[PDB]
């Protein structure tokens, strides 16, 4: 009788708390280029990350759109 | 006269009253701030769009139109803000009135369009009751006024005299020139916009724009002497013609008739029911028992009438009341003091043989379809009492399509009751409403309220359900339309239908055949130019066959709305708020869940539940399927053989279905499933479409249902004792073998399944699911297949943020899916409750596992403790909201590569993009999505409702990891919550991510469970004095480290003796302190350390760490990271006692490789070596290395040196990979050449590097074009490699020539597992990377394989030559 | 496939309009009937066995009898008009169109190149000839080397052309799979007659109607370089 929800909740936090992981990763990266700013593999790993975190933001950037005007039609009915 | 002044309040309806707080609880939005934004939009929208009357939207008949693409989902139903003046806008489902401005967007569960109306602008001419000249949504241009004006056989004869009466021609209609209604022979009456015919005394009204009075009067009225003598018979003949709508009547069919009543004025206070009218109240209060207080004059005048049930009066405006009638009481004081909202009180208080035959039987029917007997039709089945009068004020959704051309259109019905002429037919599926709405317009009719109608002398509804092919009219009619077996004959019936003709109109339910027909009827259909009698038939699609001939068009029943279903649910219910709200929530998530109720019956369905569990405030979303097919026994049952055979052969034809996602079916496919097409029962489940087609199909209803259908067979497969139709139910439940598709795909498949009752199935289901997410092959098999989301929208967008997660952070992937698979077993087991013989399963399946915290919350936890001391740990988050500023670009990127620039030509040019427009677009997308998450509210954890609630004795949580991130201060309610958990565990780890001064609020959890503490690691955190004492009074820390700004020199280190238990130590300080400076002599001793990962600088002769691993035979993992050092080879020979060694990583300037390479063979546990960094300038050392390498069979991750030594002897590293079956990850560094790369291909066909994952290839300045040609076309078998990167620094660019891009794409295909391409600084033109564009589409991997080609180098590139 | 008997050859000449390559090319030589009515009936017989392949969708069902079929058997294409069924033809049959020993393209539309340039497999010959061409653009060579990828051999003709002159050593370039070059009646420079000397890999050169007389470093000045020449 606990609630027996039978979905998939949380995930949108699920996904956002990932991409905060990139975002650390890549002020990270920017330090280990910042102390070597001549490493072709620190510039390599640099923008390989920073791709990633740009490809993702783009992706959540829709979702979150969507979800978002979802939302907003269902207090506008209740209101 | 100023229609309305055009209503501004300020412009700030606002509409809301801070209602929305108890929302948020649903949404985890704050719905308050939400609420604003949208106000915000609104006030902009108003003052981009056209105020002022519109008299095109005069006619309510025409408001009511313009809501055909009004959208499904709201809470208001069209018929009752049309009624309310209102006309729907093209502008985000806005309204506006049609006298008024007022632009009102939206629509509430406590408030009516009319309530809203008056209350943002009470001075509107409409609601106030002025002349503004509405029209009623049924009425007529022909008035029959009955008056006739002055002389005007000789006043009215010149134009002059006509015009001149058009003095006070109303503003409202001043489209019309009174010039051209005078030159038809028109004059002014006096009333709203009527004008009588100055010799024809015939007279009509409701004008428009645009009509011509020329036509008008040809239509109505064509023998008038002035119009034959001014007009041709031919021009008056086309002007009828020419006319649109009515068929075959004129002015004297609405004139004359037997069901005439005068109507008031269309005023704003009359929702929707016939009881607005207060002759219709009045006269109808006739079988009123003389109970006391018999003023039913005045009673009628409080807006109340007669339900038919014993004492209960009603009020047409706000519902059944006043029950039991209290003697004596008045009317008006007790109806607002019940109801002390009511719209209608708060206005009051701003205030020939065959002729007379025909006529007797007239009076006959009326009377039979006014009665409380005929009215309240059984809608919904609610009951015998509960008078159910203001539910009928839902209609259906019709459209008008072609028998001959694919031509369909939307219909309201004052458009459809203007139409009738000779045979037409409503078609819908079982349960639509047709019957119901058959009976409604007999009912209109008799009223007499509802002009239009008005001009049938005779309505008979009949159902043709048992009438025998050879019963006359008089014979049926009597039957079923009057009380006894007399008033008529069958020669009187006859003589009268072939008299009134156009006059006369059948209503013909239950429809089968033609031939099982009266034959007095029959040949009204067949034959009906003989005698033009009006026919309206109802019937199913499942026939429609037979009546198609003798049509033009089809009246077809759609989807009943939503908006419909919340206006019954809300009228009905009400008194539990808590339960409605959650309703309209959840079908506004799921947006194609709207789609179940879509015929009426399933509406019904839901009451009937909701009716018996009135206080239960919860919503249930498969309660109206098992609702649905109980009530399915109640109509017409036959249990044994009928009912259980037909829905256990359409629930094969389901369960067949749903696994080929086919969801429509031909005849040969129902066949084979033992389905009677031709059954009554099998109608109620599934109907058949024979429309102008070659062949016809069947579709179930509403396809959630179907999945119903399929989840209820699989149970009777499942728990069936016969063998030969029993282990088909495994057949089908194994169809399920996909993790991702059992959280989207099949979830209400599986939820529908976990809720029906069973015996066997219970175990044999939750043995499946909990084996599914068991094993890392089927927990890693990412499969879908895309076509059961074509029909579901909610689905596509789920999926679309699990495909990222997963590329993210699989981790968090396999255990959000492991943990939810978890649920639905226990939940099966509970509701089937089988949770005896389930257990085994779960507690199988717990072992070794981890969960969150809110995973303790489920019942099983407290039924079966012991499971707890399964479980590897609890994860216990929290993250408040800290702020981390951001990426910082083009601070650094800006002051590296100037200078270096390449030359890249024309066509190659777009390889590099600039930095400006990247940072611009990523910083407007990502404060898009933090607008957003500050409006979400965590929840702190609900740790009560069975929360591990043991009020724990014997069993304690085996380890808490807690996990502290982006986090400062904790409230209150935080602190009660961490030292009710911390206390409840054996182990706590703390993870302390950027958290300063967190480790200060919750001391005095720490200070009660100090012993209980095991890790401590510290991030970018400040320490404090405070904090540090804290941390040395935790004498059982196992594991400690530091990854980061500790630069406050305290005594973290100066007291590192205390901790005698620690045997994993982690420092890495950005700030250089040298550390082991500080650290005491006694440290190295007794430790017997697991794990050293340290960043240690400028030490000399560091006896300290070699002691320390001397005298730690348990040593695991080595890491050093260090500038010059010193007798390295002294710690190479240490190491040699480390048995136990997997992972050793060197990576700085102290390595001497010769020292490492004599000490190497004795290492033989090592899983990864990292030497990254490192140089090997020399042949005989390299090879000697080499060979070593051989030796090692455990590696799996091997990470090369650089430097001459390795480049002149590559080839050997390479070749014996071989024998090294376990390699997942492989990196070379400037060590290939042409000649050495292929060799790895090679291998790879040889048999090895077969489970290899990542190959690093930045060697790239060594090797030519043909060396990646020649690569390619070598690279056959590697079914595990996941990433490949063949990448090149952009001061040396390769462009790539067609024979080698050509190569690649089809390399790709033939790495199946392959999800990540890295091709920096190589050059390819439009036509190239096109190719590659299309090569993705038939990669195993789509959707996932991602190509990375392009520089974001922050400076423009020489584009000349 | 067991067929190999032509038939009767007389009449039906007038298929495929260019009878003698549009009245220009081939001498008085290779006139004999068959020589050429031969070919003609083989492309009549091999689109009818594309058409019996695509009314029987039968797919991968009978890769084996639609590929042991056209094996050995030629194929020619008009650049200039390439019928839908040869993308169905090369897209759902592989292994089948690279047991095929010609497939001849006569000449640059998008057509052509979307049709060869994919990642399919390689054609066991292909062959171009060029006939109109008063002038070569850059653009032109780009996606003309696109058409040359899709092949292990090939060989190239270039006829009655002179917009080639002076760029011929930037399409040979690009070409590292060529065998056999033809050229007839091209006011070729000597930086092109240089880059011909240079293909070492190259077995047959045929030249007609060179004019130049003065060869300073030309053609003819050594051609003692392509010394796997044998026609
Ligand atoms: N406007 C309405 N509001 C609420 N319920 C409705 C409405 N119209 C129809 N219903 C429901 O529709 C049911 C009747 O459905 P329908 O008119 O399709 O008849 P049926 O079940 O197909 O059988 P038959 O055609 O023999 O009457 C009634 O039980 C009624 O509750
Ligand atoms: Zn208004
Ligand atoms: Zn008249
Ligand atoms: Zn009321």
């Amino acid at each position: 009788d606990y609630e027996w929800s039978g979905y998939l909740t949380g995930i949108g936090r699920a996904f956002d708390t990932g991409v905060k992981d990139l975002n650390q990763q890549l002020q990270d990266a920017q330090a280990n280029l910042t102390k070597n700013p001549s490493d072709p593999t620190a510039l390599a790993n640099y923008q390989m990350i920073m791709s990633e975190y740009n490809l993702y933001r783009n992706a959540q950037s829709s979702a979150v759109k969507s979800m978002k005007d979802i939302d907003s039609s269902i207090v506008s009915n209740f209101r | 006269m100023a229609t309305q002044q055009k209503a501004s309040d300020e412009r700030i309806s606002q509409f809301d009253h801070n209602l929305l707080p108890e929302l948020s609880a649903l949404l985890g939005l704050d719905a308050v701030q939400l609420a604003k934004e949208l106000e915000e939009e609104e006030q902009k929208e108003r003052a981009k769009m056209q105020k002022g009357y519109n008299s095109q939207m005069r006619s309510e008949a025409k408001r009511l139109k313009t809501f055909v693409t009004y959208e499904p989902y709201s809470s208001w139903i069209p018929q009752e803000m049309a009624a309310a003046g209102f006309y729907f806008t093209g502008v985000k489902s806005g309204i506006q009135c049609f006298c008024c401005s007022l632009i009102l967007f939206g629509a509430g569960l406590t408030r009516l369009p009319i309530e809203d109306h008056k209350r943002f602008h009470p001075d509107c001419g409409f609601l106030l009751n002025k002349d503004v000249g509405n029209i009623a949504k049924y009425d007529i241009r022909v008035k029959n006024l009955k008056s006739r004006l002055r002389g005007g056989k000789m006043r009215y004869q010149e134009e002059e005299a006509r015009l001149a009466s058009f003095r006070n021609w109303p503003f409202y209609v001043q489209g019309i020139s009174p010039c051209v209604l005078s030159e038809a022979g028109f004059v002014f009456t006096g009333k709203q916009d009527t004008v009588q015919c100055f010799s024809c005394g015939g007279c009509l009204g409701n004008w428009e724009e645009g009509d011509d009075p020329w036509k008008e009067h040809a239509k109505w009225f064509p023998k008038c002497e002035f119009l034959r003598s001014k007009k041709s018979s031919e021009e008056i003949t086309q002007y009828i013609q020419s006319y649109k709508g009515f068929v075959d009547i004129t002015g004297e069919h609405f004139v004359n008739s037997w069901v005439q009543r005068e109507l008031p004025m269309a005023s704003a206070y009359c929702n929707d029911s016939i009881f607005a009218y207060e002759e219709l109240r009045l006269d109808s209060f006739k079988d009123w028992p003389r109970e006391s207080a018999v003023g039913v004059a005045a009673l009628a005048k409080a807006g109340l009438f007669y339900t038919g049930i014993k004492d209960i009066v009603q009020c047409f405006s706000c519902g059944g009341c006043l029950e039991k009638w209290q003697e004596g009481d008045d009317p008006l004081d007790d109806h607002t003091r019940c109801f002390p909202n009511c719209p209608f009180l708060q206005n009051m208080k701003s205030s020939a043989q065959w002729f007379q035959e025909a006529k007797n039987l007239n009076e006959q029917l009326r009377a039979a379809y006014t009665s409380a007997s005929f009215r309240h039709m059984s809608l919904l089945d609610i009951s015998s009492d509960l008078a159910t009068d203001h539910l009928l004020g839902c209609d259906l959704s019709i459209a008008s399509k072609h028998i001959s051309k694919p031509v369909q259109e939307p219909l309201v019905l004052p458009e459809v009751f203007g139409n009738l002429n000779s045979v037409m037919c409503v078609e819908g599926e079982a349960g639509s409403g047709k019957t119901v709405l058959l009976k409604k317009i007999a009912f209109l009719w008799a009223s007499g309220c509802c002009p239009l109608l008005n001009r049938f002398q005779l309505v008979f509804y009949l159902s043709l359900s048992s009438t025998r092919p050879d019963e006359g009219l008089a014979s049926i009619i009597c039957d079923q339309l009057l009380e006894k077996e007399g008033s008529v004959t069958e020669m009187c019936v006859r003589n009268i239908i072939q008299q009134l003709k156009n006059q006369v109109l059948f209503l013909l339910d239950d429809y089968k055949e033609i031939c099982s027909i009266p034959q007095v009827i029959g040949k009204l259909i067949q034959k009906n130019h003989l005698s033009r009698t009006c026919l309206l038939i109802a019937v199913r699609t499942n026939r429609a066959r037979d009546i198609r001939r003798y049509l033009e068009t089809i009246l077809e029943i759609k989807a009943f709305p939503f908006y419909n279903t919340v206006c019954i649910l809300r009228k009905l219910f009400s008194h539990n708020m808590t339960r409605l709200r959650k309703f309209m929530v959840y079908f506004g998530k799921n947006q194609s869940l709207q789609k179940i109720q879509k015929t009426p019956l399933f509406v019904a369905a839901i009451c009937a539940h909701w009716f018996q569990y009135p206080f239960d405030p919860s919503f249930d979303d498969v309660a109206v399927f098992k609702s649905y097919m109980e009530r399915l026994s109640l109509r017409n049952k036959a249990t044994a053989e009928i009912l259980k055979a037909t829905v256990s052969s359409c629930g094969e034809l389901a369960l067949k279905g749903f696994f080929s996602c086919c969801f429509e079916f031909n005849d040969d496919d129902l066949a084979e499933a033992g389905v009677d097409e031709d059954e009554d029962l099998t109608m109620c489940l599934m109907s058949k479409f024979t429309a102008q087609r070659l062949r016809p199909f069947y579709r179930f209803l509403s396809p959630a249902f179907q999945e119903f259908l399929a989840g209820m067979r699989l149970i009777e497969l499942l728990d069936s004792d016969r063998q030969e139709h029993q282990d088909l139910g495994l057949y089908h439940l194994k169809q399920i073998n996909s993790p991702m598709m059992t959280v989207s795909a099949y979830n209400n498949f599986l939820n529908y399944v976990s809720s029906l009752p069973s015996t066997k199935a219970g175990p044999k289901i939750v043995s499946h699911l909990l084996h599914l997410v068991d094993n890392k092959e089927s927990l890693e098999n990412i499969s879908e297949n895309d076509d059961y989301l074509k029909h579901q929208p909610e689905i596509s967008l789920q999926m679309q943020l699990l495909r990222g997660l997963w590329q993210i952070c699989p981790q968090a992937y396999f255990s959000m899916v492991s943990e939810h698979l978890l649920v639905l077993a226990l939940k099966t087991a509970y509701q089937s409750n089988t949770v005896a013989a389930c257990s085994p399963f779960v507690l199988q399946f717990l072992q070794g596992r981890t969960l969150t915290l809110g995973a303790l919350n489920l019942q099983y936890f407290f039924d079966h403790p012991e499971s707890l001391s399964l479980l590897r740990s609890i994860h216990f988050p929290i993250r408040g909201n800290k702020t981390s500023p951001r990426a910082h670009f083009s601070v650094l990127e800006t002051c590296f590569d100037k200078s270096q620039v390449p030359t890249i030509d024309q066509d190659y040019a777009s390889a590099f993009e600039p930095m400006n427009e990247w940072e611009r677009n990523l910083a407007e997308k990502e404060d898009n999505v933090k607008s957003y998450m500050d409006m979400q509210r965590r929840a702190s954890p609900d740790l009560s409702t069975g929360y591990w609630k043991l009020s724990p004795k014997q069993y304690k949580i085996p380890c808490l990891e807690v996990d502290v991130n982006d986090i400062d201060v904790v409230g209150q309610d935080m602190l009660e919550i961490l030292m009710t958990v911390f206390s409840a565990s054996q182990r706590i780890e703390l993870h302390l991510n950027h958290s300063r001064g967190f480790i200060e609020s919750i001391r005095p959890a720490l200070e009660l469970s100090k012993a209980s503490v095991t890790k401590c690691s510290i991030s970018k955190l400040e320490l404090s004095a405070a904090e540090q004492e804290l941390l040395l009074t935790l004498p059982s820390l196992e594991s400690l480290e530091v990854s980061g700004t500790i630069q406050s020199q305290d005594q973290i280190f100066p007291n590192l003796d205390k901790f005698l238990c620690l045997k994993e130590l982690s420092v890495d300080l950005e700030g250089n302190i040298n550390v082991f400076s500080v650290i005491p002599e006694e440290f190295p001793n007794f430790h017997h350390m697991e794990k050293l990962l340290i960043q240690i600088s400028a030490e000399y002769d560091p006896s300290k760490l070699v002691k320390l691993i001397q005298n730690s035979p348990n040593l695991h993992v080595f890491h050093l990271k260090c500038n010059f050092f010193s007798d390295f080879g002294s710690l190479m020979t240490m190491l040699v006692s480390c048995k136990k060694l997997t992972e050793i990583k060197f990576s700085d300037s102290f390595f001497q490789a010769v020292p490492f390479v004599a000490s190497l063979p004795n290492f033989i546990s090592l899983k990864i070596l990292n030497l990254e960094g490192q140089q090997f300038p020399d042949e005989e050392t390299s090879e000697k290395f080499a060979y070593i390498l051989g030796s090692l069979s455990n590696l799996e991750e091997l990470i090369l040196p650089t430097g001459d030594g390795i480049y002149r002897v590559a080839k050997l590293i390479i070749q014996q990979c071989q024998q090294l079956h376990c390699l997942r990850v492989l990196s070379f560094f400037k060590t290939l050449n042409d000649d050495s790369v292929v060799e790895i291909a090679k291998v790879a066909i040889s048999g090895g590097f077969q489970k290899l994952e990542n190959l690093k290839l930045s060697i790239n300045h060594k090797i030519t074009e043909e060396g990646y040609r020649n690569f390619f076309q070598a690279l056959d078998n590697m079914p595990n490699l996941q990433e490949l990167d063949i990448s090149r620094h952009f001061t040396e660019c390769i462009k790539a020539q067609a024979t080698t891009v050509k190569s690649l794409s089809q390399c790709v295909l033939r790495l199946p597992r392959l999800i990540r391409l890295n091709m920096l600084s190589w050059l390819l033109d439009a036509d190239d990377i096109a190719l590659l564009n299309v090569m993705k589409e038939r990669h195993p991997q789509s959707k996932y394989l991602t190509i990375l080609q392009k520089w974001i180098l922050p400076f423009s590139p020489i584009i000349q030559k | 496939a067991a067929v190999y008997q032509h038939g009767c050859l007389l009449g039906l000449s007038i298929a495929k309009r260019p009878l003698w390559r549009q009245e220009s090319l081939q001498s008085v030589k290779n006139t004999t009937e068959q020589e050429i009515l031969k070919a003609i009936n083989i492309n009549s017989f091999v689109e009818c066995g594309i058409h019996l392949y695509q009314e029987s969708t039968s797919k991968s069902a009978l890769s084996q009898e639609f590929e042991a079929f056209f094996q050995g058997k030629s194929l020619y294409i008009n650049s200039g008009n390439i019928p839908d069924y040869l993308f169905d033809f090369f897209e759902h049959l592989p292994n089948c169109a690279s047991a095929l020993d010609f497939i001849k393209l006569d000449f640059i539309p998008s057509r052509a190149v979307s049709l060869f340039f994919n990642w399919k497999q390689e054609f066991r010959t292909l062959e171009v000839t060029l006939r109109d061409f008063s002038k070569l653009n850059k653009q032109d060579i780009r996606y003309l080397g696109k058409i040359f990828s899709s092949a292990t051999s090939l060989r190239l003709q270039i006829k009655r052309c002179a917009g080639v002159a002076g760029s011929l050593s930037l399409v040979l370039s690009t070409c590292k799979n060529i065998y056999s070059l033809m050229v007839e009646a091209s006011p070729l420079t000597i930086e092109d007659e240089r880059h011909i000397t240079s293909v070492t890999n190259l077995k047959t050169l045929s030249i007609h109607d060179l004019q130049n007389q003065r060869l300073p470093g030309g053609l003819t000045d050594s051609l003692g370089n392509l010394k796997n020449l044998t026609k």
